[PDB]
């Protein structure tokens, strides 16, 4: 592996060149604290039946979901200072950072169990139990489906158990671009040398490329709508189906790419393939950083944290460790807080658009089909800059679309994404709260009382003891996302250092940082600097009047709009050599 | 693993006569790094993965 590349790897290989592997695919996380598990090796806490953690009976996910995160959805509050697209942006960004794989349901053939059908706990099943008089599960026998996560070296229980991550912990378009090399390569259109990602041959948006449908053995896509048949779709990221929100994201990029490539082999005519994809993944990949860390981030963290976990940038710095950490595949999920219960699609004029303008989530996860059939991606692109994300609150944490209804459409129940996150949690040996907040050089409350002045909040205090008996063992989803919020940020201190901190790391340890020395001409970081999502969304569809920067805090029509003539275009002439 | 559908697409550039060789070539060295070698074991394997091959001889 060489030291003079110009592009970035696939998988990530050879960008700390001290430490080739540092931040590649399919590697464990790491570890920013050691493992706790209920056997100090690998049993997730809640396995054993009387197996107390810290002196205290393990709380079932689900209770603590019932209790303290279910709330009457009706009476959300619309964030005034966010839009759906800034939930929608983070659902995707964490696409670029982080899967974890979990095995197939086909491995239990002769073996372990269905873990889809049976609530036998045995492995590689972590099944949650249903709590006495819940609002929906009414048969305790039953059960939420969980498969535990794989391990990083299956074995012999001698070393402490940890996960994989299949993707590039780079900010690098992963997402789009795919995280192995035979993914990569069929995510390409190979049958001229435009550079250009294949597209879907059966359907277009209105003259405009659809993603490539994927070919799965138990394609949940198709259940969602049975006379329709359409598939899921094939990206970087094998979740860019789970809602067309995403999707259209996903498309957006995928059209981006090859709007880049077409421009590049205007400009440099004499460029092959190979030359014009890479030049074009190049840009795409910056853009991701600089809509990221430029617009994004400084949303979540609020203006303390983001000069405290990200000041400005220098250069380079092949000591700092790029990798994920075990911690934020958990903690990054702040986001299903700001999520809602509807999908919203509007016209021409941001107006509600039929079919069905205001479509429960719980008939939109997988639906493939509504990209295809129901207007592409221009209405679901609209809904996402002109209606507001939900507002996370101490008690109104998450809705019940994604509590009680979570891929309703495709699995024998509707599953619970906050208890799914607690359980995950446990799965994943993490340590709780306060462990968390010394990590993070924070207070950590140990009595409800010191609970409740931290949450500033008596009355959450008294249900998270409740549950949990001992603020040691909160789950760290639940503190972080139970923590009061920053100001003008999303996230509390807890989730603002865990975050802050992972994505210092992916930017001072990132060799292809697009402000790092060599990687991009002074002149093209000045033209890079001009980019912005609503532009993006101006060049690949036909919208026409976009959000208004920050696109991430506009969130009404007309007020936060403008016209796609107000904004600069990329200027790709530093490029002409 | 499977057989993707717009790869459809690639086959029927094999099949064109006046289909420029060396894109052919390209091609048949990227379903060979597949561990699909002539051009019937591209089709049997779009078929085997439940896609319509009849229009292929
Ligand atoms: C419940 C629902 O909307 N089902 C839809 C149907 O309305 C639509 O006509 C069809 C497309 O062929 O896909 C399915
Ligand atoms: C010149 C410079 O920035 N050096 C730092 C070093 O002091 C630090 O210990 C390490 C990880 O934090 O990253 C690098
Ligand atoms: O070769 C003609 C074909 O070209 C391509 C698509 O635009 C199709 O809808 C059209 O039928
Ligand atoms: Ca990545």
């Amino acid at each position: 592996c060489p030291e003079q590349d110009k592009y970035r790897t696939i998988t990530g290989m050879c960008n700390n060149r001290r430490s080739p592997t540092l931040g590649a695919s399919n590697r464990a996380f790491v570890r920013w604290l050691p493992a706790e598990y209920e056997d100090g090796f690998s049993l997730p806490y809640g396995w054993t039946p009387g197996v107390k953690r810290n002196g205290f009976p393990v709380a079932l996910a689900r209770a603590v979901s019932n209790e303290i995160v279910r709330f009457p959805t009706d009476q959300l509050t619309p964030d005034q200072e966010r839009s759906l697209m800034f939930m929608q942006w983070g659902q995707l960004l964490d696409h670029d950072l982080d899967f974890t794989p979990e095995p197939a349901a086909r491995a239990s053939f002769v073996t372990g169990v269905n873990c889809e059908t049976s609530c036998v706990q045995q492995p590689p099943c972590f099944p949650l139990k249903i709590p006495p008089n819940d609002p929906r599960i009414k048969n305790q026998a039953d059960c939420i489906p969980f498969f535990r996560s794989c391990p990083a070296c299956p074995g012999s229980n001698i070393t402490i158990r940890n996960q994989i991550n299949a993707l590039t912990s780079f900010v690098d378009a992963s997402m789009v671009y795919g995280s192995e090399e035979p993914l990569a390569r069929n995510l390409r259109n190979m049958s001229n040398q435009l550079g250009l990602l294949a597209v879907n041959q059966r359907f277009q948006d209105n003259g405009r490329a659809l993603l490539p449908f994927d070919n799965l053995h138990d394609d949940p896509c198709l259940l969602t709508n049975r006379s329709a048949r359409i598939p899921c779709f094939l990206a970087g990221d094998t979740r860019s189906s789970e809602m067309p929100e995403l999707t259209s994201m996903h498309t957006l990029l995928l059209r981006e790419h090859n709007r880049l490539a077409t421009e590049l082999k205007s400009l440099n005519p004499r460029w092959d393939g190979e030359r014009l994809y890479q030049e074009a993944r190049k840009i795409v990949g910056a853009m991701v950083q600089i809509i990221t860390y430029r617009d994004y981030l400084p949303l979540v963290l609020g203006p303390t944290a983001m000069r405290k976990y990200l000041p400005t940038y220098r250069s380079y710095n092949d000591s700092v460790d790029p990798r994920i950490a075990n911690v934020f595949t958990n903690a990054f999920r702040y986001g299903h807080t700001l999520i809602q219960p509807f999908m919203f699609r509007l016209d021409n004029r941001y107006q509600p658009m039929e079919p069905n303008p205001r479509v429960p989530l719980s008939r939109v996860f997988f639906a493939s089909w509504r990209v295809v059939l129901e207007g592409g991606i221009d209405p679901i692109l609209r809904g996402l800059m002109a209606t507001p994300a939900k507002l996370n609150r101490q008690n109104q944490i998450a809705v019940d679309e994604i509590r009680e209804r979570l891929f309703e459409q495709v699995m024998r129940i509707g599953l619970d994404l906050p208890a799914l996150n607690m359980q995950r949690s446990r799965d994943h040996g993490l340590p709780g709260y306060n462990a968390w907040r010394r990590f993070c050089g924070l207070p950590q409350p140990e009595t409800v009382g010191q609970l409740g002045t931290v949450l500033r909040n008596l009355k959450l205090a008294r249900k998270l003891m409740e549950q949990y008996g001992t603020p040691n063992n909160i789950d760290i989803w639940m503190g972080g996302v139970s923590e009061p919020l920053k100001r003008k940020g999303r996230v509390g201190p807890l989730l603002a250092c865990i975050i802050g901190t992972q994505f210092r790391k992916l930017r001072d340890g990132d060799r292809f940082w697009w402000e790092n020395e060599g990687v991009f001409s002074m002149q093209q970081r000045q033209a890079l600097a001009q980019i912005s999502l609503p532009r993006i969304i101006c060049d690949n569809t036909g919208i026409t009047t976009v959000s208004k920067n920050n696109i991430f805090m506009s969130n009404s029509y007309p007020r936060d709009f403008v016209n796609c003539s107000t904004l600069p275009a990329l200027n790709l002439a530093s490029w002409r050599e | 693993a499977n057989f993707l559908e717009h790869e459809l697409s690639y086959i029927d550039v094999l099949l064109d006569k006046n289909a420029d060789q060396a894109t052919k070539d390209n091609l048949r060295s990227y379903f060979a790094d597949k561990g699909l070698h002539s051009i019937k074991d591209i089709i049997n394997k779009a078929k085997q993965d439940g896609f319509d091959v009849s229009k292929y001889e």
